[PDB]
């Protein structure tokens, strides 16, 4: 389905286009923020009844979007989980409009052999509970990181950015007595500046600051304890891509001289979608921002890109709202909130 | 002898194996310092170019001239202060910034050659046939030994190759020059770099200038452009008797990925880089330069520019550390081509007492 | 009241954060507490046969005693003080030695009963039903899976064995002497011990009143060991959410011998010892105890000798530490036999959920 009536229905959706494409919008947080307001829009004004329709509908919408928008994810998980949310509630309800067990949650060959309400409050509802959820992830996982950091302890932590990762530094930090340290790598393109903010706010903290050129890691590695990041999106294998430079080849250091691998992560960051070839996922970079003057560029050719793919081999838990879970596990976590339906929409 | 210590920059409780800070800007100096010395010196303290090999080279035509500029006196022999002299040059090298083991090499040979020539020999006579020998040695241990270096490359190296390299190892430079335009061959030639230094840019810019197919790369992501790559060398600096690499950046990274797919990696070298003294990791003997190098907004070099960053003492406790001068593993560099011809690093000094 | 204070030896430097310290003789306490509880502390604290498996069952047999002693107060009803006097019963546990992953299982087991039935009820025919419901929630989750376990593993033996052993596991105990007796096949048992507490020797016993053809050795004396040889088994106390082996002492050691040495290991679980506390290290949480399992001087336990060592409070600095439980590495452990017979251990928690 086309954009036709989805611009006089609801107002800001170009506005949003416009914030995806051109990147006015800043933060995976907003992006999923923004969503969600959009998706209340879409629900508040317009009436369907019929249910199935409509789903199909979303999905759709949420498909465009997707499309529009190869490396940014946020949108379309948020997306899916209302879906999923949608479905759970749609299949109980067709149970008493007509009117088995499985051995745990979900059966296996289900998927082979054949199997008005207060709807809308319900769905007006979902929607708060995510904002919810999306609000206060770090009061669910503060109790979890707060189990896995001791004293005299090298703490590395490439990609600093979010205000999540920050928010749990902060609180491991209040209890000043447990010892650490942190190594903070600057990331050329692009982190620079925000890496300067992170060392600064620790600063303000009083939390002891090391400044690392990215160079420099095999020079580190053997003193380094805990390594900890701070991702935008969690994948199917185990692997991540995270925001921007400097990644790959630290995690390669660190499977080297073999060092664990925190990672700071949620559900609604979580997708569920398998990245197979590096030749797609991975999102290059602007030599705008590399070298002034443009007549030296006729015979080199300068190679440069932002956010980075990890392969699972390196990572090992994930502090979630939920728990730390394992890579080569979290398939299953993913599962618990969706499906194989909502994957090729 | 000038100004010692009072500088900014604290010790640092991560890494202090080697002092940290000298003489930059001029005033006061004694009345007996040759001017070339003070140059480049001057040179050295904020150099881009240079590294390793035509350093020394330098350092010896500097020596070559001073030695020209030397005449007996009436009072004190040839061989009275000459040593004293040489001593008090290398105590102000040490002093800007620490050497290298070829120098080390170099000042012993300077040694044993003034211990050679007797005090009774004619004087002109005397350093006539000295500037000619030392120009014999530098043209054998050096020239000679790149043009070995060369000729080995050139057996070795394939019909079409790619060569993905770090650094700006003058020998390496030569090279691939040569196979652009004498040999003449397809030639595409990676070139990585890192923040503080630009030598790999400069390296790319000379290979534009004999014209050369060349990509620029950078540390944050090098496997981009490997996952066809097929034949790497390594920045050579200094060899010990392990059978390791005292090399410059994180080359190592490089070699541990080179390594990890696929191929080996390879570095040539000169027989008189390799040392009889020997260390293990980045953290046995560091060579340092002023945190300063990071502050500016990257782009260029000489810049002066308002923004944020300008914290080494004024917010709470703010340390900006680096290195220059890291530990290359032994496993992965199996190749070295030398004035000895051939060899493993695995085999680590059985050339150092055949010399 | 109780008594706190007054603790042993120094206090070394690192892994300082579990309770290690204490009542070994006891000096006044308060004034309603049933004996067999303390009882069952002292014994724990100064055991050298426990080992994973039968300390639950202990606690249990325990519990089961004390509802059928339980005698309901004319007052107040059947649950007013009884959750005070369980909170000092663990609080007096925990003091003697730490509550395993078993023992909170048993706990929440408990509350779960508590829950359950309600205040409401007389004294003879609740606990009636609750003991009997009690022993067969028991002869349920623990001996049936026992004997599955040991089902399981008869089949997974086929022709011809050679086996390396270490730990108290009753399990595996049971499992060799089933092997020895009523399987009759061609069952090499070699035996490796350990100084914190001494399993092997207790397993070699066992053994022993089979009449088990026997080698024994210990945690060094491996190397030579294996000069054929193929099959070893592990005996595990918790799994974490991790798929981690969160065990006792020597066994990642040997484990990676094994994984080294071609052949691999086999370890053995049981269906309720899986938690939801994360961990991924030594130094989280770990069985700490006293120095003075490092006093004796070889051979055996009670001789005691005035040879070259005997102090700790008065050797100053010296910082004499042993840890009891270990982490092992989650890829090298193979096979682990539950509940659902055979399973890679990167299930983790696949029964957690499924509780």
């Amino acid at each position: 389905h086309p954009n036709a009536a989805t611009s006089d229905v609801n107002v800001t959706i170009d506005t949003f286009v416009a914030k995806l494409k051109r990147r006015q919008v800043q933060g995976s947080y907003a992006i999923a923020l923004e969503t969600l307001q959009l998706l209340m829009r879409f629900i508040s004004a317009a009436r369907w009844n019929h249910v199935n329709d409509l789903i199909e509908q979303i999905r759709d919408l949420g498909n465009s979007l997707e499309k529009a928008h190869p490396t940014a994810f946020s949108c379309g998980n948020v997306i899916r989980r209302i879906l999923a949310v949608l479905r759970d509630e749609v299949e109980e309800d067709t149970m008493s409009t007509t009117v088995v067990a499985e051995p745990l949650i979900s059966s296996m060959f289900n998927l082979l052999q054949k199997p008005k309400t207060d709807y809308r409050q319900v769905a007006i509802q979902g929607i708060k509970d995510l904002i919810d959820e999306i609000k206060n992830i770090d009061e669910g996982i503060q109790q979890i990181a707060i189990d896995l950091i001791h004293d005299h302890e090298i703490l590395l932590t490439p990609t600093p950015d979010s205000k999540t990762v920050l928010k749990f530094l902060i609180t491991a930090r209040e209890r000043s007595n447990r010892t650490f340290t942190v190594l903070v790598t600057e990331g050329f393109p692009n982190n620079t500046k925000n890496a300067h903010e992170f060392a600064k706010k620790l600063a303000q903290h009083n939390i002891e600051t090391l400044v690392v050129p990215d160079s420099a890691v095999f020079a580190l590695m053997s003193r380094v304890g805990k390594v900890i990041i701070g991702t935008k999106a969690v994948f199917v294998n185990g692997g991540t891509i995270s925001s921007n430079s400097g990644v790959s080849s630290v995690c390669e250091c660190a499977r080297e001289f073999r060092t664990p691998v925190f990672a700071v992560a949620g559900l609604y960051k979580l997708s569920p979608l398998y990245p197979f070839d590096v030749e797609k996922f991975v999102e290059f970079g602007g030599s705008q921002r590399i070298l002034p003057r443009m007549d030296p560029r006729k015979r080199l050719d300068t190679v440069n890109q932002i956010t980075d793919y990890v392969p699972p081999e390196n990572i090992d838990i994930y502090i979630t709202n939920v728990g730390g879970f394992n890579p080569s596990f979290i398939y299953r976590i993913a599962w618990d909130n969706y499906k194989q339906i909502d994957v090729h929409l | 002898p000038g100004i010692s210590s009072v500088i900014p920059t604290v010790l640092e409780q991560s890494f202090d194996n080697s002092s940290l800070i000298s003489v930059k800007e001029l005033l006061l100096n004694k009345d007996l310092i040759h001017p070339s010395i003070l140059l480049l010196t001057s040179h050295l303290a904020h150099y881009k170019i240079v590294g390793s090999i035509p350093r020394c080279i330098a350092m010896l035509e500097v020596f070559q001239i001073v030695i020209k500029d030397y005449q007996t006196p009436k009072g004190t022999t040839l061989s009275r202060n000459l040593t004293s002299y040489l001593s008090h040059q290398i105590d102000l090298l040490k002093k800007a910034r620490p050497l290298s083991v070829t120098m080390g090499n170099a000042i012993r040979w300077l040694k044993q050659e003034i211990s050679l020539i007797d005090p009774s020999t004619p004087d002109k006579a005397a350093k006539k046939d000295l500037c000619e020998k030392i120009g014999q040695f530098a043209k054998e241990k050096i020239e000679l030994a790149d043009q070995l270096i060369i000729d080995n490359a050139s057996t070795q190296i394939e019909e079409s190759t790619t060569i993905v390299t770090y650094g700006s190892s003058k020998v390496l430079t030569e090279l691939l020059l040569h196979n652009a335009i004498s040999l003449k061959k397809n030639i595409k030639v990676i070139v990585v770099d890192s923040r503080p230094l630009f030598e790999g840019r400069k390296m790319a810019e000379t290979l534009r200038n004999a014209g050369v197919n060349v990509m620029y790369a950078l540390i944050t992501s090098l496997d981009t452009i490997f996952n066809d790559v097929d034949y790497v060398f390594l920045g050579a600096h200094s060899i010990l008797s392990n059978g390791f690499l005292y090399s410059r950046a994180g080359t190592a990274m490089l070699a541990m990925s080179a390594k990890r797919r696929n191929i080996p990696v390879l570095v040539c070298c000169e027989s008189l880089k390799f040392s009889q003294r020997v260390q293990l990791d980045s953290v046995t003997f560091n060579e340092l330069a002023d945190p300063n190098d990071l502050v500016n907004i990257d782009y260029e070099n000489p810049v002066e520019r308002r923004g944020n960053k300008g914290a080494l003492l004024n917010q709470f406790i703010k340390e900006r550390k680096f290195e220059k001068k890291k530990l290359a593993m032994e496993n992965k560099p199996k190749g070295n081509k030398i004035g000895g011809k051939k060899g493993s690093e695995g085999e680590s000094k059985d050339a150092s007492n055949e010399e």
